[PDB]
């Protein structure tokens, strides 16, 4: 494919994670000119809004081969909209590691990747650091990013074991 | 010995349920009592909970703010009360109030997905 058209579902336009995720994605993808983003629209990090937007996108740009979604709720809506149109050929990519996307990936639906967050680890970290603090510790960074991992069809068994 | 308040922005979705029950469980594994306070996406309800939490003499707050601006006043009141605040998942648009603000690396994850986007679709083409 000399050109590969795709669409992007943004999260809520006013929320910074929308743009940290989108700008992270585009910092790589844009250096490959065969990828052409032919549609870009918010679906408000929401499943049912993503269905309605993807539905509009599919009747406007049927030439797309992929849809990148700022979160998994949005990828799930895009999938249900693709299946309703018969567009089972479209590859969908998400972000969060939601159980429903994980199950869709391992069962071979058209969602093929997501980004795993570790919310249990960050909730436990806040508790562990509170404990350390009440025990006397005062040396903590204020801004604490917790890392993430790519989830694919090729490593999905690491995330369902 | 002591108690922590688990102040969650909502419980209307499984993501926040997981955060809340996990923090409560971990606090109890580490020897603390813990209680979950649901703000129901309402900063007024969050503030009322902070009032109760301060009045009850809690030792630390594990905080998932309803609003990065609207919740600053509440962390400010906990600070003035002497109660440390640890933010999880959502943060506040102020520095030097919460002891720590713990969040997921969204930009890094965006970089990882862009790489696989190109690889996967370059193979399939």
């Amino acid at each position: 494919a000399k050109e590969i058209p795709y669409a992007e579902l943004l999260g809520i336009l006013s929320a910074q994670p929308t743009w940290d995720r989108s700008n992270g994605f585009h910092s790589v993808v844009d250096q490959y000119p065969e990828f052409k983003m032919v549609a870009q629209q918010s679906a408000e990090f929401d499943r049912d809004t993503a269905y309605k937007v993807t539905e509009q996108i599919l009747q406007a740009h049927p030439e797309i081969k992929a849809i990148w979604c700022g979160n998994d709720a949005m990828a799930l809506g895009a999938m249900k909209a693709c299946e309703a149109a018969g567009r089972t050929d479209i590859y969908i990519f998400g972000f969060d590691g939601a159980e429903d996307v994980i199950n869709a990936i391992k069962e071979g639906k058209q969602i093929v990747a997501t980004i795993m967050q570790f919310p249990k680890l960050m909730a436990r970290l806040a508790v562990e650091w509170a404990d350390q603090y009440l025990r006397g510790e005062r040396s903590f960074p204020e801004i604490v990013p917790v890392t993430v991992e790519l989830v694919t069809r090729e490593n999905i068994d690491k995330y369902t074991a | 010995k002591g108690k922590m308040a688990i102040v969650i922005s909502t419980l209307n979705n499984p993501w926040f349920v997981v955060l809340a029950e996990t923090a409560k469980q971990r606090a109890e594994q580490l020897g603390y009592e813990a209680t979950i306070f649901d703000s129901q996406n309402d900063t007024a309800k969050e503030s009322a909970h902070f009032d109760a939490i301060i009045a009850a003499g809690y030792d630390a707050i594990i905080f998932n703010p309803t609003d990065a601006d609207g919740s600053i006043a509440n962390v400010k009141r906990a600070k003035e009360a002497g109660i440390p605040v640890f933010c999880v998942d959502r943060g506040i648009n102020a520095r030097g109030l919460a002891v720590a603000q713990i969040y997921s690396d969204n930009y890094y994850g965006g970089v990882l997905m862009g790489e696989y986007f190109v690889k996967f679709l370059k193979e399939k083409k």
